[PDB]
């Protein structure tokens, strides 16, 4: 009734578990995933990898990565990813408004995607909010 | 010391057999006669010892000697003072002895009774023409193997026995198999603990130790060579084992 | 003095072996994201035949500005290391600017940016410091400066300078383009010894008859070409688009490793 | 040293001094470790922390008489 999930990261494995429900964001939407999903291929970026499993709808924040979903074993190769409630509200809100700080500084095309990449570190922070 | 000596001498002239002269550290000895040597005023040689150091001591050391009547072979401790073969006490008993067997205290401690060192002790005996050359080859190796295990220790903490190589995990496992077989139930320890008490002879712990380190028991488990005589009495200890590892 | 200096020399020892050991024990954590991301790169390369218009981590058409990056050591007495290190580094760097190449160098080693930081006849900015297991973070703060400075086209040809785990007595420090990150898959080295990925080099650390020494892994994973059908959700840019920069970040945060 | 060994101590000191001795040994060992504990094995890290707090166990004040059945 679940999928073999095995989410990476360069020097982990995340949250090695099986899910049922799996909202991984890609670029175009956020595709949802049943039980015996076809076999495809997303580019999960930032967003959070919403997974309904029994118990609730666990909520992980990754930075950004690529998922390779076969049929009821996804392995997802994220960048940063942080499962459960290892990250927590308050610090995570006032890093938002940090990240703020960070976005309005300066300097043409080198400096305004480490912006965009700031403003995706404030989009991990968004996550603490909803738990 | 000489009337121990002379004791154990009438011992070997007369009755033809083996005397063991267990004369206590020899440092005592040497410090008597430097203590009778300045009460006589006769002046002090180097550190502090006797001049007559050398002829007195080899005067003890001497009549240690196997006549063709019998042996009478001497088992002298030995205390280094301020722990150096330099001085002349020291060097003037080790110009003498002819087997060197350390005991160890953090062996000791571990209980691997006896607790002479396997490394650290020498004698001058062990050569090949000697001993024997099968004797003097087992003997290298296990000196070789303890060595290698010595060494090796520092690395078990950190890479854990699986880790490392299994060309010499099997050294490892060897010489945690000689370390124990050389601990051996005494006659004596019989009032400690119960064990009845086994002894060994030579050609018996020649081959026990050819068959441990040549490679077939690499089977049996690490405690079943811990106190035991031959080494069949050690395969025996191992079936046993064996026998109540079902139950 | 010197008994003590003996025992405190021997437990920085013992410690060192363990520190080398559990970063080991970090590589083979991350053997597997490398194992999965180096057979789903050629996968991409499987199911499109580099038939791309993307990817502005690909703008090799010339040299015009390199970022040799150097990572370095950082700690007290440094073995040998962060001299021969900083040597070849200085050694790029006159080579570059023969060329005429207006080197920047972004450093990652505590010790190797206070050197740095010390003659600015090296263009050297933006240093970090990352020590005793490079974290995901760091890396990610690493990855994201360099893939910012590649998205805008004036940081081109941007080698990195960490030193292979060849052997434990000396490891030559070696050099290698990461940027252009090669889509094929083959993150080649400075142009002569270029290599194939799925062919890694995993380094176990065993004992030898008895000494402490490092037997390499040249370990082969065969990758999977494409699951039966393979439907295909994103565009064909955009997977490699976004699927580059964690590779990027995946061989960054392996080159922090094993020169740490 | 001490040429008596336990010998001399009553059952309670032969039990727990025992292991006293045995941690003070291994907490001397690793003592060339005492700062450079960099977050090592937890056999390592306990081992070391025991020693540290032993040697406090053992530090005692000035004509401070410790009468056996504290000691213990």
């Amino acid at each position: 009734m679940t999928l073999n999930l095995c989410v990476l990261t360069p020097n982990r494995s995340i949250w090695n578990s099986e899910v049922k429900e799996i909202i991984l964001s890609t670029n175009s939407g956020q595709i949802g995933v049943l039980p015996n999903h076809a076999p495809t291929a997303t580019a999960v970026d930032i967003g959070i990898l919403r997974i309904r499993l029994n118990d609730q709808w666990l909520t992980l924040a990754l930075m950004g990565g690529f998922a390779r979903i076969g049929n009821n074993e996804i392995t997802i190769l994220v960048n940063d990813a942080e499962r459960g409630s290892d990250i927590d509200p308050q610090e995570a809100q006032q890093t938002l408004e940090i990240a703020e700080a960070n976005l309005r500084k300066a300097e043409g095309k080198r400096q305004k995607i480490e912006a965009n990449l700031a403003l995706r570190r404030a989009r991990t922070r968004v996550e603490a909010s909803n738990t | 010391g000489l009337t121990a000596l002379t004791m154990a001498e009438y011992f070997r002239d007369v009755n033809e057999q083996d005397v063991l002269l267990f004369i206590d550290n020899i440092f005592r000895f040497v410090q008597a006669g430097s203590e009778v040597s300045a009460l006589l005023g006769r002046m002090p040689s180097a550190v502090g010892y006797q001049p007559t150091l050398s002829t007195e001591m080899g005067s003890l050391q001497e009549r240690i000697t196997s006549t063709k009547e019998g042996s009478i072979t001497s088992i002298q401790a030995v205390y280094v003072p301020a722990d150096d073969l330099t001085d002349p006490a020291p060097a003037t008993t080790f110009a003498h002895l002819d087997a060197t067997t350390v005991l160890s205290r953090g062996l000791a401690a571990k209980g691997i009774y006896p607790a002479v060192d396997p490394l650290d002790s020498t004698s001058t005996m062990l050569q090949p023409r000697i001993v024997g050359e099968e004797h003097y080859e087992i003997a290298q190796r296990v000196k070789e193997t303890l060595q290698r295990y010595k060494e090796l220790q520092d690395i078990i903490a950190i890479l854990g026995l699986d880790e490392l190589s299994e060309e010499d995990r099997l050294t490892v496992a060897r010489a945690r198999k000689i370390e124990r077989f050389l601990s051996q139930p005494f006659f004596v320890a019989e009032v400690f603990t119960g064990s009845p008490g086994k002894y060994v002879g030579l050609a018996e712990t020649i081959r026990g130790f050819q068959l441990i380190l040549s490679g077939e028991l690499d089977s049996l488990p690490e405690q079943a060579f811990y106190l035991v005589g031959n080494i069949d009495e050690a395969t025996a200890k191992a079936m046993n084992l064996e026998m109540e590892s079902k139950l | 003095s010197v008994k003590n200096t003996q025992k405190i020399t021997e437990a920085m020892k013992l410690v060192a072996a363990a520190k080398v050991r559990r970063a080991q024990e970090a590589v083979v954590n991350g053997r597997p994201f490398s194992e999965t991301l180096v057979e789903v790169l050629y996968n991409m390369n499987e199911q499109l035949q580099t038939e791309d218009v993307d990817v502005p981590l690909t703008k090799i058409r010339t040299v015009k500005k390199v970022a040799l990056m150097v990572v370095t050591g950082d700690r007290g007495l440094c073995g040998g290391f962060n001299n021969m290190l900083l040597k070849k580094a200085e050694s790029r760097i006159a080579e570059l600017k023969k060329l005429g190449v207006d080197y920047t160098i972004i450093s990652i080693g505590k010790k190797g940016n206070t050197y740095f930081i010390r003659r600015p006849e090296i263009p050297v900015d933006r240093y970090f410091d990352g020590t005793n297991l490079p974290t995901a973070k760091e890396a990610q703060a690493i990855a994201d400066d360099v893939f910012s400075l590649f998205v805008s086209e004036e940081v081109d040809k941007v080698e990195m300078l960490y030193t292979k785990f060849v052997s434990l007595v000396k490891s030559d420090p070696v050099i290698h383009t990461l940027l252009p990150l090669s889509p094929k898959g083959e993150i080649c080295d400075i142009n002569g010894k270029c290599v194939d990925a799925a062919e890694d080099e995993l380094f176990r650390l065993t004992t030898k008859e008895g000494k402490l020494t490092v037997e390499r892994d040249m370990i082969k994973t065969e990758t999977p070409a494409f699951s039966p059908i393979l439907e295909f959700e994103q565009d064909p840019a955009q997977i490699l688009d976004a699927l580059l920069p964690l590779y990027l970040n995946s061989q960054i945060l392996r080159a922090l490793q094993e020169s740490l | 040293v001490s040429r008596v060994g336990s010998a001399a101590q009553i059952k309670a000191m032969k039990k727990v001094a025992g292991k006293l001795k045995l941690e003070l040994a291994q907490f001397a060992e690793l003592e060339a470790f005492a700062q450079f504990a960099s977050d090592l094995d937890k056999a390592t890290q306990n081992q070391l922390a025991r020693g540290q707090r032993l040697r406090e166990l053992l530090k005692q004040p000035q004509s401070a008489p410790l009468t056996v059945e504290e000691q213990v």
